Parts: structure tokens; C-alpha cells; sequence
């Protein structure tokens, strides 16, 4: 044979994917967002009341 | 059903607490032209 | 202090050179992981044989390949204080500027690369004013070797002459003491001819380069080499990794006064007819590129020799040269004293792969870049803006990046009168 | 090739396209339809 050609190299972009995470909790917890950036390099948080007995 | 969808959500931090709404889905429309085949029939009343 | 909006003007250049460089603008996407390179096929050369009977005698194949890269960007980052009348008043004509020399400096390295890659040499032991029609003779000659060499012509040839030499031909038409056409143009404009001794393009280029004397003397090849032409060779790991055909690593006796775009021919070693192998009259000229080490060199022909016993017979196939290098041939110079060049070509030898630079890109927020044509020359680049306040000021960059390349350096040649002393 | 990956670079390219416009209509509809302040950047105490 002995055909000296042309060497390539081929990169195909179809990935190989690997990892697949569930996060269960995260959904579970209920999302807030305040219109207070205070809570800023600083410690002013904010303050809720509780079920009065 | 079970498995929730996510996307690009358009409503960034509704701000005031509880942020309500979630389960972001999209749907694409995409239009193709292109040639193809039509028949040329003729109608058994009048006509091609 | 009173003045005036109307500039003097006072410079003008031409660049012709890459206007006649043909510029090639491979996918930048590959392009970024193939490491700025893309390689390129050589046209195939065949062995043959004779007889009836030749079991066991059949051959493979072979073909060879190049490679061309690109270099660095070629920026003019400036900046511009915004309170300085000065800096207000030229700012768009500075603009102006640097589109010109960027040009410059892109047929500036067009024209170096052709003149210190340039395998072809044609020498004259005295100037181009000596005698007559020896302007012609130069031409001619150039023109002579490469149809010796049987190299393809087909998309053109161009000879580039230097000032000088235009000025000496124009002398040598009108002291004809005849006017007809020819001389009756060159009496009236300074033009020779567009067409000389077969070259279909001859001009003059003001910034062809001036070709340093060496001071190499009494240098001699040390063993005997023999040098083969390959497609691709293993490496260290057992990976076949592709070869240049257009380099050969020489070790001599001392490389000395040897420096990059020297001309030199070995004793002995003479041309061939590359297709039809016979051998020439002329001897072989090779161009220097590299001196590495202090004892090896890298000469842009591969010298590979028709009696040469340890090549395959497709290998032999590409023989551009008589005998090989014998351990005691005395290479001898082609360059003996300083003398600027004419440099002719054949059109398809030399290109200009191009790059972008993707500054527009919503990674770089902040910055405003947009496109910028290059005028004269045939690409483009980037013209970035970027603010300041840590000195209150704005930053320009005009940035463009391309590459030569000289895929053909047996194509190039190099005119070198008054080759004395 | 991916339908999923050609699909989501020609979202992605829309979207960065139209950033600047969408954010200040979505400004102007808050505005009109909810308030006028902006308490969210106040250090004040």
C-alpha cells in the first residue's frame, strides 16, 4: 500500500454529556425578593413577627 | 407533567416578597420556504 | 497665533506589491483551534519505469503538503486627552494616517518576505548601467530559469524593480540613439515598458529591500546528508505529525556571518528540469531562513538529489537537484557585496491569509469596535474605542492581523547587480 | 447540528440583541402601571 497522504485531525462538537443533578429542595423552598439592598456588606436584616399566642 | 420546564424567565424579581409565578416554557415558531410538489387535478365539474 | 484648516501635504506612497499578493481568508472557527495554521497539498510527481517484467517494483504514493500560519496584530493604539486644542484639532487626520501606514507596513513585509525567501537568484558581476540592454538581460535572465525550471506561470509573473534599476533601464532606452515607441515613451515618461523579456507586469516598487553583503567566508558542508521528501513523520508518541516541504536543516562547518535571507549554492550541485529531470547548466540557488545553532542552517529549497540512492523511487520522484551534499562541498555565496534588489515572482507564489478579531463581542462591554477597511491593500481590521477617567482620556487601537506567506519560495527570485569583490 | 443547540444560539442571539430596548420598555410599563420610586438602592436608614 504505503499511501504517504495527509494526516488530519477531527474535533466533532457533539458533546458527551456526563453529569445530570436533581435539586429537590431548592424548588420546595419558597422564593422572596426584597427591595432592600442593605442587606448589603452589612448585617440589617429583616425582622417578621410570629403567630401571637 | 411531573418534569418541570425552566426558561429564560422575562419577569426578573417581581421585587415586593413572594415571587408567585414560575415554570418558564417557550415555544419557536420557524417558517420554511421552500418548493414543493403540488398535483394539478382535474375537477369532474368544470375546470383544472 | 492665527491658522488654517489646509493641510500641506506631503507624502505619498504606492504599495503595488500587496495589491498584486492574492489574500486568503480560511474559517476563523477552525482556525482558532487548529493553532493559526492550515495546510495545503503540492501538485503530485509521479516516478516511472521501464521493461516488461517489474514484479516486487511497484510503488506507492506520495504527496506532499505545506503549511501556512500568520503572525501578530498590527496595532496603532493612541490615546486622546479631551481638553487638549491640539489633540482635538488632528485627531481624524491621525485616523487618516494610520490607515496609511498600516498598509505600509503590510506591503513592507510582503516585499521582505519575497526578497529574503526567494530562491531564484540571478547575479550580475556589474551595474545595470554598464552596458547595453543589460537591463533586458536581467529580465530575460529571470524569465530563462524559470522556464529551465518548468515552474507553473499560469496565473502570472511580476518583476519589481528598484528605483534605481527603472532609472538605469530608462537610460539604457533613450541613449538609443533611436526613437521609435519604446524609447520615445521612456524619453517622454519614465516608463520602460509594461511588458519586458516575457514578464507580463514589470514596475518599480519604492520599498524593495537592500541585501546585506555576508561576511561568511571559506564554508563547507559537514557529512554527507541526504534529505527526503516526506508527508508526515512520527513523533515522539507515535503521532504522524505533518512536514514542510518547503525547509532543510543544513549542518556546516561554522555558520558565521550567515543570517537570514542569504543566498548560497553548493559546489557541484546543479538544477534540474523538475518534471522531465535533466539536469541545467545553472547551479543551484538556495536562500537561507534560518540560522539555528551555531553549525546547522535552513535553507527554503529542499535539496533533494536525482542520484540519490537511499530514496524510494516516488521520493525520488521529486528530485529538484543533480547530486546531493558530499561532507566536503564548499557552499560559496551569491551575495558579495551590498547591492538593493530586484525581486520577480511568480504570481500564485506568495499570499496574505487574514484574520478577525472579534472585539465586538458582548463579552467586551464598555468598548466600541467596529469594522475598518484598510485602503490600498485588500483587508481589514478593527478600530476599537474604550474611555477613560483614571487620567480623563480616550484610548483608539487600530488593529489588523494578517500573515504572509510564501507558499512557493522556488517561484520567488531576486535580482542582485554588481555582484563584485 | 443539535436542533436543541441551534435552536437555543438563535434565542441566545435574539435575546442579547434586544436587551436594551426590552429593558426599558418593561422600565416604562412599571413605571405607568405600578410606581414611580425606587426604593431598592436606598442605604439610608
Amino acid at each position: 500500500a504505503l499511501n504517504e497522504g495527509q494526516i488530519v485531525t477531527l474535533a466533532v462538537d457533539e458533546i458527551i454529556e456526563t453529569i445530570s443533578a436533581i435539586t429537590p429542595m431548592a424548588q420546595k423552598a419558597k422564593k422572596y425578593t426584597p427591595p432592600a439592598a442593605s442587606m448589603q456588606r452589612s448585617s440589617n436584616t429583616i425582622w417578621m413577627p410570629v403567630e401571637q399566642e | 407533567a411531573d418534569d418541570i420546564p425552566s426558561f429564560q424567565n422575562p419577569n426578573d424579581w417581581v421585587f415586593p416578597w413572594l415571587t408567585q409565578d414560575t415554570i418558564q416554557i417557550a415555544e419557536f415558531y420557524e417558517v420554511v420556504e421552500k418548493k414543493e410538489t403540488a398535483f394539478i387535478y382535474q375537477d369532474p365539474v368544470t375546470g383544472e | 497665533t492665527l491658522a488654517v484648516d489646509e493641510i500641506i501635504e506631503t507624502i505619498s506612497a504606492i504599495t503595488p506589491m500587496a495589491q498584486k499578493a492574492k489574500k486568503y481568508t480560511p474559517p476563523a472557527a477552525s482556525m482558532q483551534r487548529s493553532s493559526n495554521t492550515i495546510w495545503m497539498p503540492v501538485e503530485q510527481e509521479s516516478p516511472t519505469q521501464e521493461g516488461w517484467d517489474l514484479t516486487d517494483k511497484a510503488t506507492g504514493l506520495l504527496e506532499l503538503n505545506v503549511a501556512v500560519n500568520m503572525g501578530e496584530p498590527d496595532n496603532d493604539f493612541f490615546q486622546l486627552r479631551a481638553d487638549d486644542l491640539r489633540d482635538e484639532t488632528a485627531y481624524r487626520r491621525r485616523i487618516q494616517s494610520a490607515a496609511r501606514k498600516l498598509a505600509n507596513n503590510v506591503e513592507l513585509k510582503v516585499a521582505n518576505m519575497a526578497a529574503e525567501m526567494g530562491s531564484l537568484v540571478i547575479t550580475s558581476p556589474d551595474a545595470i548601467g554598464t552596458n547595453t540592454a543589460d537591463a533586458w538581460n536581467f529580465v530575460a535572465d529571470a524569465e530563462e530559469i524559470m522556464f529551465s525550471r518548468e515552474l507553473n506561470r499560469d496565473m502570472g509573473t511580476s518583476y519589481f524593480f528598484n528605483p534605481q534599476d527603472y532609472k538605469k533601464a530608462g537610460y539604457d532606452l533613450t541613449k538609443r540613439d533611436i526613437f521609435g515607441r519604446i524609447p520615445e515613451e521612456a524619453y517622454r515618461d519614465g516608463t520602460i515598458q509594461r511588458q519586458v523579456a516575457g514578464f507580463d507586469d514589470v514596475l518599480r516598487s519604492p520599498k524593495l529591500p537592500v541585501l546585506t553583503k555576508s561576511t561568511a567566508t571559506g564554508i563547507t558542508v559537514s557529512g554527507a546528508q541526504s534529505f527526503k521528501p516526506v508527508a508526515w513523520q512520527l513523533d515522539n508518541d507515535g503521532n504522524k505529525v505533518n512536514v514542510d516541504n518547503r525547509f532543510a536543516t543544513v549542518t556546516l562547518s561554522a555558520t558565521t556571518g550567515m543570517k537570514r535571507g542569504d543566498k548560497i549554492s553548493f559546489a557541484g550541485v546543479k538544477f534540474l528540469g523538475q518534471m522531465a529531470k535533466n539536469v541545467l547548466a545553472q547551479d543551484a540557488t538556495f536562500s537561507v531562513v534560518r540560522v539555528v545553532d551555531g553549525t546547522h542552517v535552513e535553507i527554503t529549497p529542499k535539496p533533494v538529489a536525482l542520484d540519490d540512492v537511499s530514496l524510494s523511487p516516488e521520493q525520488r520522484a521529486y528530485a529538484n537537484v543533480n547530486t546531493s551534499l558530499a561532507d566536503a562541498m564548499a557552499v560559496n555565496i551569491l551575495n558579495v557585496k551590498d547591492a538593493r534588489t530586484n525581486v520577480f515572482w511568480a504570481d500564485d507564489a506568495i499570499r496574505i491569509v487574514s484574520q478577525p478579531i472579534p472585539a465586538n463581542h458582548e463579552l467586551f462591554a464598555g468598548m466600541k469596535t467596529t469594522s475598518f477597511s484598510i485602503p490600498d491593500v485588500g483587508l481589514n481590521g478593527i478600530f476599537a474605542t474604550q474611555g477613560d477617567i483614571s487620567t480623563l482620556s480616550g484610548l483608539c487601537r487600530i488593529a489588523l492581523w494578517y500573515g504572509v506567506n510564501a507558499t512557493r519560495p522556488e517561484a520567488i527570485g531576486v535580482g542582485l547587480p554588481g555582484q563584485t569583490a | 447540528e443539535n436542533r436543541l443547540e441551534s435552536i437555543l444560539s438563535r434565542f441566545d442571539a435574539d435575546w442579547t440583541a434586544s436587551d436594551e430596548a426590552r429593558r426599558e420598555a418593561k422600565n416604562d410599563l412599571f413605571f405607568s402601571r405600578v410606581s414611580q420610586w425606587d426604593d431598592w438602592l436606598s442605604q439610608y436608614t
